């Protein structure tokens, strides 16, 4: 229920724009956010809740901005001054959950961004 | 009629509060599903209807009584009562709507919000988040009022969705963390309130994925590593259930042992 725009190669200082918008049962939708991964972990690049809360990586604040559109159930992540350290695929990741906050998890199918 | 668990502000001392929140968790669980030293919370499936929920009546100085309703499969409040009326945060699904109508059965007025209870929505209402939202005795003192003169009229949205905040927090949170409960002691100990810290919220944020990191783990190991963030919100990651086990008091079933 997660459709995914965005990724690319861009070269060190360009810019991407990823966006992943949520449908069906989110009622209770919470944070919603993007994952990196490269070959050989998995780690939590930014998520923004719908009442404004931001978690970013130290590794790229004052480059990646990320926001929410609570209407669309959509999130945005601008990346710009990208670097080659952040080639990785990149997953948006949606929370939802009534009875407990990370109850429901959903992943996107992951789009490769790579940068050099 | 189902469990119920008494809690005033009215004196409270540490030790009451501590007596409350173990006492919550005895009603929870019985505790003989242990994993990795952690108890579990009853599958909801096998539960019967007259299991399914506990009550938490809370005072106040002013006398004030409301009753929340508790899920035992997952510890969260489902709804609460005051005086003739009781209000039901809005269901998921029509199982969990049928689910409540056991609850509060001779009733006279039923409300059902058109939100749920989760904390992004609950934020928005209040308009802060719950790193702006103070904790303690006090808060507890005047969100007990604030619920009860909801069914009265005098209690407007945003103060509501505050006082289920604080509510949830010093509640269901605590009684699923011990780490929350010792927030919250001491609070109670150095007569403070204050709003929690990212190494809460981020524990808050994460039960779900907790029990299951716990309960799919192998020779105490995590299958991958959890984030959570210190007091200072910087990050760091768990991959042991060792580190787990002076944190967690509680967790939700997700998998057979
Ligand atoms: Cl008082
Ligand atoms: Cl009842
Ligand atoms: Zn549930
Ligand atoms: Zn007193
Ligand atoms: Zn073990
Ligand atoms: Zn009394
Ligand atoms: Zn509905």
């Amino acid at each position: 229920q997660l459709v995914e725009t965005g990724g690319g190669l861009v070269q060190p200082g360009g810019s991407l724009r990823l966006s992943c918008a949520a449908s069906g049962s989110i009622f209770s939708i919470n944070a919603m956010g993007w994952y990196r991964q490269a070959p050989g972990e998995r780690e939590l690049v930014a998520d923004i809740s719908s009442s404004g809360r931001i978690n970013e990586a130290d590794s790229v604040k004052g480059r990646f901005t990320i926001s929410r559109d609570n209407a669309k159930n959509t999130v945005y992540l601008q990346m710009n001054s990208l670097k080659p350290e952040d080639t990785a695929v990149y997953y948006c990741n949606v929370l939802a959950g009534s009875h407990y906050y990370d109850e429901y998890e959903y992943w996107g199918q992951g789009t490769q961004v790579t940068v050099s | 009629q189902y469990p119920i668990i008494n809690f005033t502000t009215a004196g409270a001392t540490v030790q009451s509060y501590t007596n409350f929140i173990r006492a919550v968790r005895g009603r929870l669980t019985t505790g003989a599903d242990v994993r990795h030293e952690i108890p579990v919370l009853p599958n909801r499936v096998g539960l019967p209807i007259n299991q399914r929920f506990i009550l938490v009546e809370l005072s106040n100085h002013a006398e004030l009584s409301v009753t929340l309703a508790l899920d035992v499969t997952n510890a969260y409040v489902v709804g609460y009562r005051a005086g003739n009326s009781a209000y039901f945060f809005h269901p998921d699904n029509q199982e969990d709507a049928e689910a409540i109508t056991h609850l509060f059965t001779d009733v006279q007025n039923r409300y059902t919000f058109a939100f749920g209870g989760n904390y992004d929505r609950l934020e928005q209402l209040a308009g802060n988040l719950r790193e702006n939202i103070e904790l303690g005795n006090g808060p507890l003192e005047e969100a007990i009022s604030a619920l009860y003169y909801y069914s009265t009229g005098g209690t407007q949205l945003p103060t509501l969705a505050r006082s289920f905040i604080i509510c949830i927090q010093m509640i269901s949170e605590a009684a699923r963390f011990q780490y929350i409960e010792g927030e919250m002691r001491t609070r109670i100990r150095y007569n403070r309130r204050s709003a929690p810290d990212p190494s809460v919220i981020t524990l808050e944020n994460s039960w779900g994925r907790l029990s299951t990191a716990i309960q799919e783990s192998n020779q105490g190991a995590f299958a991958s590593p959890i984030q959570l963030q210190r007091r200072n919100g910087s990050k760091f990651s768990v991959y042991d259930v060792s580190i787990l086990i002076p944190i967690i008091a509680l967790m939700v079933y997700r998998c057979a042992p």
